[PDB]
């Protein structure tokens, strides 16, 4: 659940994201595929090569998605209902790999951005993950 | 845990580099920070009800180095992790009552830290490397429930 | 995040939870004690003998704090903030003990109320303690 | 594991009232149900779309039967849990990818199934008896990966 200062946090720290979101969103998605690679089982039908341009656009549409999130906090599973019913419904993502992915995208964040990465900003951004990542967990539809 | 040649040989010269003083104390209190409850085994140190309190608090910076040599400890024994941390298991896990789940969400805390830190240089091969390190430190320290 | 089929599985429940509400809510409090023993360090001043007026005046609490979160599905979050309060803000409670409580809750009402108790309300009773816990163990005023 | 002697007498004695023939499966059912990404393993079963679905599905039924037989071959071997299941927990950790965290959620279910099928027979201290049986056996199929 998050407080009025998650809220804060948490498009404060998007809007210093310039239009670099889409950079960490493949780096982040590498991270994971290479730290956990359990992970790449979701993807047997992709490029991965370090360089992808598969990953490259896949990260572009993930940054996009929490962009769309951080646009609707109030109201997140309306504001993800149809990828809710792609992760949930079809693909039935086991909710382990969105705290995989998660983690992987506060380690890329805190690569590029580590005077924007503090204490405060890195607990908003978990439980704004968490939030996104129930949510497309959920079936609820 | 297994460790190839080369993911061998980065997760050792990069943890040469790991400033001693800092790194476990920001980890402590990022785990703090993050994860309130765990404030709960860390009340007679003080003020830990704020970011900065956290942060701010000595005795977090002070118990938080004597995580970070549990891990370089850890880091020479990897061979005998389950040994190396036997006892230190016992304190956590028959005296202080911690979930075995804290510890994974501890060793992720580091990770994160070492990014903030290091930055290009933690490569995701490097990473992916101390994800399997900080598995084993959480596994070797839970082994007391059996 | 809670269906809207979650929504009415859950009142049927507990309109047929009835004024046995208290009873089940002590056991349970007992089955979580000699279960999990760690659970017992949360309540150092309680009596803990099978009799233990102060596990039935808990357990009487603990169910109606449960019942009203039945009567406000649709915003606990201001609904539990007090017991938010006392959880999250007081006694920082590890997460994992509500999964104890909440997976005890369960074996109870399976226990008493096993025609009421189907795989389809299961899962709706399952996901409805799961945010009963999200609530008390979040941290949002 | 490490039950007592009045514990040992509690599990034996319960377990042998259980119909082997239909409490695997509405585990299985249960679980598959309650936590649906859990249906991800078992596609070829056929439409797992819903709890009817998932409770008349005969390959639900058919491998609960092996479930439980997994289960109960585990209590006549409890201090030597990890032997007993290591052929299981190098098929369900490697060959499946099936996480950990999966292994404690049926056992868990297991237990409240136990609850529905005996009532007031399922007291609290046979409750705490199966408890410590399904960790046990859960922490023996994970132990693959450690
Ligand atoms: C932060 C959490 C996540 C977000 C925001 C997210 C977002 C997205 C988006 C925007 C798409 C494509 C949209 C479209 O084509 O209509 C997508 C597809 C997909 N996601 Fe995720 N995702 C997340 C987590 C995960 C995880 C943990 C996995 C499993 C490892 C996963 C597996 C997939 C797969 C297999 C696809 C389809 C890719 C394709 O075939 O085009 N997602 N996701
Ligand atoms: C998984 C990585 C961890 C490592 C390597 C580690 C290591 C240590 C070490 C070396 C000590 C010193 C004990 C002594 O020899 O006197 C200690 C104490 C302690 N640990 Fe941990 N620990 C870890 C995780 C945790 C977690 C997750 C918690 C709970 C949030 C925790 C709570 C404590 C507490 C409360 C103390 C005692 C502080 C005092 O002196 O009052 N530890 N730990
Ligand atoms: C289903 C989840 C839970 C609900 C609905 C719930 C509800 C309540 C209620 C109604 C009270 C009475 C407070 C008052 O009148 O001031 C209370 C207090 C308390 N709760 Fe919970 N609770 C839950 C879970 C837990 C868990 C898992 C723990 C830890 C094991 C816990 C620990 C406590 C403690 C230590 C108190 C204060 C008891 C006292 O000293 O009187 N609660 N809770
Ligand atoms: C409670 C611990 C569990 C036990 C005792 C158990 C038992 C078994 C048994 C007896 C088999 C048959 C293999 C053989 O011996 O020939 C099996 C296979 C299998 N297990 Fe489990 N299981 C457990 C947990 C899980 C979980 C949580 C999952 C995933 C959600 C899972 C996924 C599978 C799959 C997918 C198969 C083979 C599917 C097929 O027949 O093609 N198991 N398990």
């Amino acid at each position: 659940v998050l407080s009025p200062a998650d809220k804060t946090n948490i498009k404060t720290a998007w809007e210093k994201i310039g239009s670099h979101g889409g950079e960490y969103g493949a780096e982040a998605v590498e991270r994971m595929f290479l730290g956990f690679p359990t992970t790449k089982t979701y993807f047997p039908h992709f490029d991965f090569t370090h360089g992808s341009e598969q990953i490259k656009a896949h990260g572009k549409k993930v940054s996009e998605a929490l962009t769309k999130a951080v646009g609707h906090l109030d109201d997140l599973p309306g504001a993800l209902s149809a990828l809710s019913d792609l992760h949930a419904h079809k693909l039935r993502v086991d909710p382990v790999n969105f705290k995989l992915l998660s983690h992987c995208l506060l380690v890329t964040l805190a690569n590029h951005h580590p005077s924007e990465f503090t204490p405060a900003v890195h607990a908003s951004l978990d439980k704004f993950l968490a939030n996104v990542s129930t949510v497309l967990t959920s079936k609820y539809r | 845990v297994h460790l190839s040649g080369e993911e061998k040989s980065a997760v050792t010269a990069l943890w040469g580099k790991v400033n001693v003083e800092e790194v476990g104390g920001e980890t402590l209190g990022r785990l703090l920070v993050v994860y309130p409850w765990t404030q709960r085994f860390f009340e007679s140190f003080g003020d830990l009800s704020t970011a900065s309190a956290v942060m701010g608090n000595p005795k977090v910076k002070a118990h938080g180095k004597k995580v970070l040599a549990a891990f370089s400890e850890g880091l020479s024994h990897l061979d005998n992790l389950k040994g190396t941390f036997a006892k230190l298991s016992e304190l956590h896990c028959d005296k202080l009552h911690v979930d075995p789940e804290n510890f994974r969400l501890l060793g992720n805390v580091l990770v994160i830290v070492l990014s903030h830190h290091f930055g290009k240089e933690f490569t995701p091969q490097v990473q992916a490397a101390y994800q399997k390190v900080v598995a084993g430190v959480a596994n070797a320290l839970a082994h007391k429930y059996h």
